[PDB]
């Protein structure tokens, strides 16, 4: 039953350095690969260095060579990775995962051990609650919806009417402001008829400020 | 060049001109297979090669655990020995501590090592086997990790070649409680063998009897399990040395012989029991009585003097003339009157007493000659098989010149009044006073 | 360096359909070292083929590899429902990895045009100093998507962003969301204020757009 358990999530401040964990349950380290391997929000996978257990080398690719440093404690069959100078391209959630391929003549064979991820959120930002601007409707079914501009750190949650509005809502991914802070919207398709008579009022929670809004939509002609 | 002579007198036959081979001394060798230190793999695929490779390798996972549990007619005046005590002893003195790191420190980078033990002695040293540099190099790193891939099918087959002698070493030892003989193939090759046999402390004229007989060689060797520790595996053959050889040989061949009276019971039988090989060594003539324990290829004779009696020259002297004054020549007193023929090396002794219907064949025609009641002798020459009673004799059609000695039955120079009839073990001088205790005294009075 | 490419970007298929899922390489990587990994939103990633055509322990058998020199081809023969994700390949030269851009596999559904809708700021808003125009693509089929903004039909360029959600777990459906973002003083200095949708449902491209009064 082995188990790679990464240290917990972190906000940290351009110019600052991040230390990520990656303990080991259930093996030791002189016979694993462990590489780090980041994901920045919402594109692909990208490798950023390593060790060989085997050999006790640890590799690094050129783009982070001059500012990355990979540790490997093998008492507590710990690795760490230390990247510094960070900026807000760094912004990804980091993963501790066995890349390692070992090929002899008989054959080849690979470990497929990971952690669960830690995310690392880089912005010169405070803890702040958002403002809730509304989306106004104006053929047979509207559309209205609420704007969660100007908020940080990740995440919020938005309902409508309460949790009983339900069919037809989509409440988009936040995207990172070139402020620093993150902004989402939510939206509502109903039938046109119901905006005379039903009120939609969507519920916003951001626990980080405990900032709740209850922002009631009416229609605008 | 065989010769044999046959004593109408005796009821015994010689066979003159076989060469000497004996055993004298022993000579220990340490064989050694590298293992591998190997547990429960990670690896649980369910690919037809891998299955394949995982119950190949608990072969020898099994292998190496069942050897671990493994470590935790005058026969009557022959000695007894301990015949693996020269090689139990290099076994014993390779458990000390240092004496195995010995071995695969001289084993490191070479096949075969003269390495000095603790105690002195010098033994040839030899590694047999590549399991651990195919294991531990090229299979064992996959099979620890999550998944495993083998890449060829000819590996499988490959392995099978490498672990199948480890299993068939463990097959012997497991079924002869660590102590195997004959020697077989598997626990020495004839290359092998004829390497060690080349690089033994022993005579050019020792190498070169060894190397034509190694048949030989192996049914007088033992395979001792010794130890396996950290990683070698070590088993102790031990080697005979023929500390005399080429010296001249005779074999006595010997049947009973008993009067011609035509009544039940009315009959008193000698026998010569000193029948077995004999060969000159150091002044005096070593006697084998069990000719089973002796093994005849061609003209050499090969003997195991822990089967044998230091006897004076003057044994031989019991062939011409039986009584003598020099040696007391052996013999077994009986009343049991039963035909039986022995087959020599280049004829068969024939004993025909009583109803038994005794007859010599031919191949071309059966019952050439035929043989009045007593003891009589049929060289091989032109003779194919021999019948006595129910039992049909086959005689060696080994060529070779024979001679046949004249001379009256020595039984009928012996009263059977108060002849002793149950000397199982006595000689003429013995037989004479057996005589004068019951002729002499019972005169007196 | 190592630059590899897949294709197709987005592979649109139905559950019991083959997909056939390729990596191809800038320089001749080594067989024993390109693997194919699997990753769904908010997951690790997980191992499916190493070493070319090699098999991961646990990995049906509908999953095989191929490939050599430069073309490699993974190959789901007959996708299920759990197999809806994203499929990376790994190469390896010297301990040196190198990650492919990501082939995603979609829900295949009939072609469907987005409804569109544009929202105004609100006057709430507007009284901050900033301006939020949305325009909302909503409930569309396949992904593929472009959205051009347009004041006083003026190309607008640099201050806008796209939100997408995921497929939607009934109607297999994509919704989006571009956000328009100007200063009060920009918002006011200009009429009409326009979002332009085109997507393959549409024969000709779409326009919603509203006057600031
Ligand atoms: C399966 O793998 C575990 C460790 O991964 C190992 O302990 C176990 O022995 C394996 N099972 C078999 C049948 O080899």
């Amino acid at each position: 039953q082995v188990q790679l358990v990464q240290s917990g999530a972190e906000v940290k401040k351009p110019g600052a350095t991040v230390k990520v964990s990656c303990k080991i349950s259930g093996h030791t380290l002189i016979k694993l690969s462990i590489h780090w391997v980041r994901q920045a929000p919402g594109k692909g996978l990208e490798w950023m260095g390593g060790y060989e257990g085997e050999v006790d080398e640890i590799f690094y690719a050129q783009k982070f060579q001059h500012r990355l440093t990979v540790i490997a404690d093998t008492a507590t069959d710990t690795v760490y990775m230390e990247l510094g100078r960070l900026t807000s391209d760094d912004t990804a959630v980091y993963f501790c995962g066995t890349l390692g391929v070992t090929v002899t003549e008989a054959g080849l064979g690979i470990d497929d051990y990971w952690g669960q991820g830690t995310l690392v959120t880089v912005s010169s930002a405070s803890t702040k609650g958002p403002s809730v601007f509304p989306l106004a409707p104006s053929g047979g079914t509207a559309a209205l919806g609420c704007l969660v501009k100007d908020y940080f750190p990740e995440p919020v949650t938005v309902s409508w009417n309460s949790g009983a509005l339900t069919s037809g809502v989509h409440t988009f991914p936040a995207v990172l402001q070139s402020s620093g802070l993150y902004s989402l919207s939510s939206v509502v398709t109903v039938p046109s008829s119901s905006l005379g008579t039903q009120t939609y009022i969507c519920n916003v929670n951001h626990k980080p400020s405990n900032t709740k809004v209850d922002k009631k939509v009416e229609p605008k002609s | 060049n065989i010769t044999e002579e046959f004593y109408q007198s005796t009821c015994s036959a010689v066979s003159k001109g076989y060469l000497s081979a004996l055993r004298t001394g022993w000579y220990t060798s340490v064989i050694t297979i590298e293992l591998s230190n190997i547990k429960e793999n990670k690896c649980n695929g369910t690919d037809a090669k891998v299955k394949l490779i995982k119950q190949e390798l608990d072969k020898y996972k099994n292998a190496v655990t069942e050897l671990q549990l493994l470590m935790q007619f005058l026969g009557f005046l022959l000695g007894v020995g301990s015949a693996i005590a020269s090689g139990v002893a290099v076994c014993k003195v390779l458990h000390l501590e240092g004496e195995v790191n010995k071995i695969k420190s001289a084993l490191l980078s070479t096949n075969k090592a003269v390495v000095s033990l603790s105690n002195g002695v010098s033994v040839l040293t030899f590694k047999v086997l590549d399991l651990k540099n195919y294991i531990d190099k090229q299979l064992l790193p996959i099979l620890n990790k999550q998944s495993c891939s083998i890449s060829n099918i000819e590996t499988v087959i490959e392995f099978q070649q490498k672990n199948n002698r480890l299993l068939e070493i463990t097959r012997e030892f497991s079924v002869n409680a660590g102590v195997t003989t004959p020697v077989s193939t598997y626990m020495l090759t004839n290359s092998e063998l004829l390497s060690l046999i080349n690089d033994m402390p022993i005579t050019n004229d020792q190498k070169k009897l060894m190397s034509n007989n190694v048949q030989i060689v192996r049914q007088q060797s033992y395979s001792i399990m010794c130890i396996i520790k950290e990683e070698v595996l070590a088993y102790v053959v031990q080697l005979p040395l023929y500390g005399v050889i080429d010296t001249p040989c005779w074999k006595l061949h010997t049947s009973p012989l008993c009067t011609t009276n035509t009544k039940e019971g009315s009959n008193i039988c000698l026998t010569r029991t000193d029948r077995g090989w004999y060969c000159d060594n150091a002044g005096s003539v070593s006697f084998f009585p069990q000719a089973e324990t002796c093994k005849v290829q061609s003209n050499r004779v090969f003997c195991d003097t822990m089967n044998s009696l230091t006897l004076p020259s003057e044994v031989n002297l019991c062939n011409v003339d039986i009584f003598n004054p020099k040696y007391d020549c052996k013999i077994m007193t009986s009343k049991t009157d039963v035909s039986s023929s022995v087959i020599t090396s280049l004829g068969a002794i024939v004993s025909c007493y009583g109803k038994t219907k005794c007859t010599a064949s031919n191949k071309n025609r059966g019952i050439i000659k035929t043989f009045s009641n007593g003891c009589d002798y049929v060289s091989n020459k032109g003779v194919d098989t021999v019948s006595v009673g129910n039992t049909l004799y086959y005689v060696n059609k080994q060529e070779g010149k024979s001679l046949y000695v004249k001379g009256e039955p020595i039984i009928n120079f012996y009263d059977p009044l108060v002849f002793p009839s149950d000397e199982f073990d006595a000689s003429i001088s013995q037989v004479n006073e057996k005589i004068n205790q019951s002729l002499a005294f019972i005169r007196k009075s | 360096e190592i630059v590899l490419t897949q294709s197709p970007g987005t592979l649109s298929l139905s559950p019991g359909e083959r997909a056939t899922l390729s990596c191809r390489a800038s320089q001749i990587v080594s067989r024993n070292h390109l693997a194919w990994y699997q990753q769904k939103p908010g997951q690790a990633p997980r191992l499916l083929i190493f070493g070319a055509s090699s098999r991961a322990t646990g990995i049906p058998v509908r999953f095989s590899g191929s490939g050599s020199g430069t073309d490699f081809t993974l190959t789901i023969n007959g996708l299920a429902p759990e197999d809806f994700a994203v499929y990376y390949c790994l190469s390896s030269d010297s301990s040196i990895f190198t990650f492919g851009p990501g082939t995603k596999v979609d829900f295949k559904r009939t072609v469907a045009a987005p409804s569109v809708f544009i929202f105004p700021p609100s006057d709430e808003q507007l009284k901050s100093g900033t301006a939020s125009v949305v325009c909302l693509l909503n409930n569309f089929y396949p992904r593929e998507a472009k959205v051009q903004w347009k004041v006083d039909n003026a190309l607008q360029s640099g201050n806008s962003q796209e939100s997408v959600t995921e497929q939607d777990s009934k109607d297999s459906t994509y919704s989006l969301s571009s956000t328009l973002t100007l200063s009060k003083a920009d918002y006011e200095k200009h009429k009409v204020y326009a979002c332009e949708v085109t997507h393959q449902g549409l024969s000709s491209p779409v326009t919603k757009s509203f006057n600031r009064g």
